[PDB]
RNA sequence: UUUGGCAUAGUUCC
């Protein structure tokens, strides 16, 4: 159930639409701004 | 005496003319009830207020 | 018959 080399985030997982939700005029919530950041820093 | 019956009350009552204030709590701003009304987004909970 | 959030301040009751 837990193997230990798998405590190294090689993949990483995106919360539904649900956990983070839009904002109704639409926001984006911090985890949805970080994510962006994230995906950027990883293109690049 | 007494208003009902119109008998004397025995023991004789303390009466004057003090200075009273109205608060600004009244109950038409404050009864609140609630029965399957909205609902929160993220948590689907009530609201609250 | 459709739904904003974050922060700060004040007040009520133990």
């Amino acid at each position: 159930y837990a193997r230990p080399e798998w405590m190294i985030v090689t993949v990483l997982p995106v919360p539904p639409l649900s956990v983070r939700p839009a904002v109704v005029a639409r926001n984006q919530d911090d985890l949805t701004h970080k994510l962006a950041d994230i995906v950027k820093i990883n293109n690049q | 005496y007494n208003g009902f019956t119109g008998r004397k009350i025995t023991s004789q009552i303390f009466i004057g003319p003090t200075y009273y204030q109205r608060l600004k709590h009244m109950v038409d701003d404050k009864i609140h009830s609630r029965a399957r009304g909205p609902i929160q987004i993220l948590n689907r909970q009530p609201m609250e207020g």
